[PDB]
């Protein structure tokens, strides 16, 4: 059953970066993304 | 963004009064779009808020070991030991900037709304894009954050504004004692050489001003005997009183529409602002600018943010 | 290509699906029928005379006692077009402001590739490709977004024969045991060389520098040549 709740806003995920002295991330693959914009002219 | 203000028509102008309610029914739907502009001017100021701030996929912790290649950044990032976990710098913008008149403009029907981002999560976005932008440098707004020591994206700042990586290698003591210089002279510069910081007292000054002068038009007789409902349909009999009741109505639906087009004008010029500050935010601190003197004074380095009272602070770290 | 034509594929379905834009140029029509609605309906009002219609008034009263109605209505009249004009020029204003707007992204993201992060969509930009919609523009924005990340060991800057050698354009990656020299933005490593390092000083002055064999092809290739040499000499020499 459903029902309307209320609840406090997720801002997002939760992400630690794992920074080091000298670790690096580098990227092994690519992905093309096409995106839209809409514009009222 | 600005204060969100609703008004009501029927409290603002015939308080508790059938009759002038039913005299302010023959001037159609004016309150039906006096409320339609103050409600799209308050969903607008959310919008702004989020296109500022909410730029961030996820919300970016630095590491608990805050060594960031001998770089002083403890005075922008959270401070845990407090109910909002804001800055340093966050903090003192929010003492200097301070938000009975709230009272009596609350007692004719002028209520403001609170924003839908409360300023502690205005201060989690802010300190998600300090951890992704020194955590990662510019990776995190192009997709995932990559991590990369702070002193070998410095570098790659060097590169971008035409100097080689080896001069940020051989003098990294150097510049890391100048920037730590630099940010710890802003906690001074920001509230003493003035400058801007007005800009937000200026908006509050600005709406409280509004406020005071639309719920101080109700003391204005505007041509008719008395300027209190109450004493007009006490004093006369309904023939005689309406005539003073137009005149009282016309006055302040006048007071109400004058209100009215200047919030939206300001709406106007905020929204101008917060734009320019979601462009400031994307490529200033998601990114290194090569426009001139967009991103501060000298080759923009990087750039960190900060919330203030309705409004947001860039640090822009320059190279000079 | 394939990844290309996937997406513009799926732009399809989520141009009218996931919604969230597209609703700014219904918004546009909608506010503007809801002012040209809000006008024609404001002659409704009496604004405090007998009634709405000009032709009644006329009719039910002599001129010195109709110009009362007329001027109520006059009035009123007045200030629902004056109304309506201060809101259409906001509203103007508005959208010349989103017009330069939309004339800035096609001429920075259609014309030319933007540096500018965010400016022409999320993620590397790439190209932009202009369609017309009812009163207004849509770009869509092919961008470029790195996808499989992969941990390594980096370091500043690599030291040799007492020389401090940096990247020319890279950074020098270490998967545990080798050193390679790859770009930025795309795992391809590469055997660090005279070629693709500068040298830079001595290795005591910066922090983080790392021990590691930097190749010369030009003593690699005279060693190589002077080994076939040494081979034609003992020919018949020796
Ligand atoms: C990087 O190397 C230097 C120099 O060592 C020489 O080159 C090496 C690649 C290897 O072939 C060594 O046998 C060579 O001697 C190192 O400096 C040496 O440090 C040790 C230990 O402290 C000391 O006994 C030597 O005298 C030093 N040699 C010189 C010429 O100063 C240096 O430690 C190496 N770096 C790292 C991070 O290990
Ligand atoms: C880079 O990413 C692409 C896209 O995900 C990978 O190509 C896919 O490979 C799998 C495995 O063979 C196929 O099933 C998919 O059909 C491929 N996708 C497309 C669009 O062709 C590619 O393998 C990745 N490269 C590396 C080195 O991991
Ligand atoms: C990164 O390296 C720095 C030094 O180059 C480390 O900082 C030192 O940490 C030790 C304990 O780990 C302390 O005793 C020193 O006082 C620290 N030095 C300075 C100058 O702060 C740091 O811990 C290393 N690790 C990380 C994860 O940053
Ligand atoms: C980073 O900055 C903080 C604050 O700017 C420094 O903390 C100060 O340290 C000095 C020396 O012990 C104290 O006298 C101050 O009271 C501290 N300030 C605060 C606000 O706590 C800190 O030392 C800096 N870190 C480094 C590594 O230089
Ligand atoms: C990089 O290393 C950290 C530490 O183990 C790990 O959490 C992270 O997932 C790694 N990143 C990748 C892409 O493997
Ligand atoms: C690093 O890459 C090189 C190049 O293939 C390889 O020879 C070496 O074994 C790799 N090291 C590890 C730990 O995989």
């Amino acid at each position: 059953s459903q029902s309307i709740i209320a609840y406090t806003m997720s801002l997002g995920a939760e992400n630690s970066v794992a920074y080091s002295n000298n670790s690096i991330a580098i990227p092994t693959n690519f992905t093309i993304s096409v995106t839209t914009e809409i514009l009222p002219v | 963004s600005m204060t969100k203000t609703s008004v009501d028509c029927t409290m603002y102008i015939c308080g508790d009064s059938t009759e002038c309610s039913n005299l302010l029914l023959q001037y159609g739907s004016f309150c039906t779009q006096l409320k339609r502009a103050l409600t799209g001017i308050a969903v607008e100021q959310d919008k702004n808020t989020q296109e500022v701030f909410a730029q961030v996929k996820q919300i970016y912790k630095t590491p608990p070991i805050k060594y960031f290649g001998g770089f002083n950044f403890s005075q922008i990032l959270p401070d845990p030991s407090k109910p909002s976990k804001r800055s340093f710098i966050e903090d003192l913008l929010f003492n200097k900037v301070t938000l009975d008149l709230i009272c009596a403009q609350k007692f004719n029907g002028l209520t403001v709304l609170p924003p839908l981002l409360t300023d502690e999560m205005i201060a989690q976005y802010t300190s998600a894009l300090l951890a992704g932008t020194i955590t990662s440098g510019w990776t995190f707004g192009a997709g995932a954050a990559l991590q990369i020591p702070f002193a070998m994206q410095m570098a790659y700042r060097f590169n971008g504004i035409g100097v080689t990586q080896n001069v940020l290698y051989e003098n990294q003591k150097l510049i890391a004692n100048q920037f730590n210089s630099a940010i710890g002279k802003i906690q001074d510069s920001l509230f003493s050489t003035a400058s801007a910081l007005g800009k937000l007292q200026d908006v509050v000054n600005h709406n409280a001003q509004a406020l005071n002068t639309l719920v101080k038009q109700l003391s204005s007789k505007f041509g008719a005997i008395s300027s209190v409902l109450n004493d007009i349909l006490s004093r006369l009999d309904p023939p005689e009183a309406e005539v003073q009741i137009d005149r009282l109505i016309t006055g302040r639906l006048q007071s109400l529409q004058t209100y009215v087009t200047q919030q939206l004008i300001r709406a106007a010029e905020i929204r101008a602002s917060a734009n320019l500050a979601a462009t400031k935010m994307s490529e200033c601190v998601l990114g290194q600018s090569k426009r001139v003197d967009f991103c501060g004074k000298g080759y923009h380095l990087m750039s960190f943010p900060q919330s203030a009272p309705h409004g947001v602070v860039f640090l822009h770290v320059t190279y000079v | 290509a394939n990844q290309f034509n996937s997406a513009i594929g799926k732009i399809q379905d989520s141009l009218f699906s996931t919604a969230s834009a597209l609703g700014k140029l219904q918004d546009v029509v909608n506010h503007n029928a809801q002012a040209l609605n809000t006008l024609v309906k404001q002659l409704s009002s009496k604004f405090g005379a007998i009634s709405s219609v000009l032709n009644d008034i006329l009719s039910r009263l002599d001129p010195p006692e109709a110009e009362v109605q007329i001027d109520r209505l006059i009035t009123g009249r007045l200030q629902s077009l004056q109304t309506y004009v201060t809101q259409q020029l906001i509203r103007a204003a508005e959208i010349r402001a989103s017009a330069n707007l939309a004339a800035t992204k096609m001429s920075e993201c259609v014309l030319g590739q933007s540096k500018r992060v965010d400016f022409c969509g999320k993620g590397y930009h790439l190209m932009s490709f202009p369609q017309s919609a009812p009163h207004g523009v849509v770009f869509l924005h092919v961008t470029y977004v790195p996808a499989q990340e992969k941990n390594f060991t980096t370091a500043p800057a690599i030291c040799h024969d007492g020389k401090a050698h940096f990247p020319r354009e890279g950074v020098f990656v270490s998967n545990g045991t080798h050193w390679f020299l790859t770009q930025r933005n795309f795992y391809e490593p590469q055997i660090i060389t005279t070629d693709n390092t500068f040298v830079s000083g001595n290795c005591d002055v910066v922090i983080g520098i790392v021990n590691n064999t930097v190749y010369d092809p030009l003593q690699l290739e005279l060693d190589s040549f002077k080994e076939e040499l040494d081979k034609y000499f003992k020919n018949h020499t020796s």
